């Protein structure tokens, strides 16, 4: 790597995300995840910068924040679950990444799914069954959709 | 070829 590969990918990367329209291709998603996941030494900033990615940009770009939270919040939540209390010091980093997306899924989804179509919707629906699929997560902590209304409930 | 790529999905992050 050189200093040309520094969170100029990531930043870079979701620039030409935002750049473009329709389509979630996974190879930005990998970008993202892999600068991310690549040391584990920013989290506040990777997690405004994707969360405000969101914000900012239409509904296409839900969705594909949707699929880039997914990534690394799954990523993060792996990797510090390998983690324990008594083999680490100073809290932040990736946990607080998720405690901080923790404050915004809520109007993420119900406005990603809210922005939705029919077919946009079903894909927020499969995205949160897979989760409770996976079992990697568990009740009252997804009502994020302000309750099953949104896509729970058709 | 799909309108993602490579494909992903809620199914694995890596």
């Amino acid at each position: 790597m050189q200093q040309d590969d520094d969170f100029q990918n990531f930043v870079a990367t979701l620039e030409s995300f935002k750049d473009l329209k329709s389509g979630i291709s996974g190879s930005r998603i990998k970008k993202l995840t892999t600068y991310a996941l690549d040391h584990i030494d920013i989290e506040s900033k990777i997690i405004s910068l994707i969360i405000d990615y969101s914000r900012l940009c239409p509904d296409s770009h839900k969705l594909g924040s949707l699929y880039i939270i997914d990534s690394i919040g799954r990523a993060y939540l792996d990797e510090t679950r390998s983690n324990s209390n008594s083999s680490s010091n100073k809290p932040g980093t990736c946990a607080h990444a998720i405690n901080t997306l923790g404050e915004v899924i809520q109007e993420l989804l119900s406005d990603a799914i809210a922005k939705s179509n029919q077919d946009h919707k079903e894909k927020i629906r499969m995205l949160l069954d897979i989760w409770d699929r996976s079992g990697l997560f568990q009740k009252s902590y997804l009502n994020a959709i302000r309750s099953k209304c949104f896509a729970m409930d058709l | 070829y799909s309108p993602t790529s490579p494909s992903y999905s809620p199914t694995s992050p890596s």
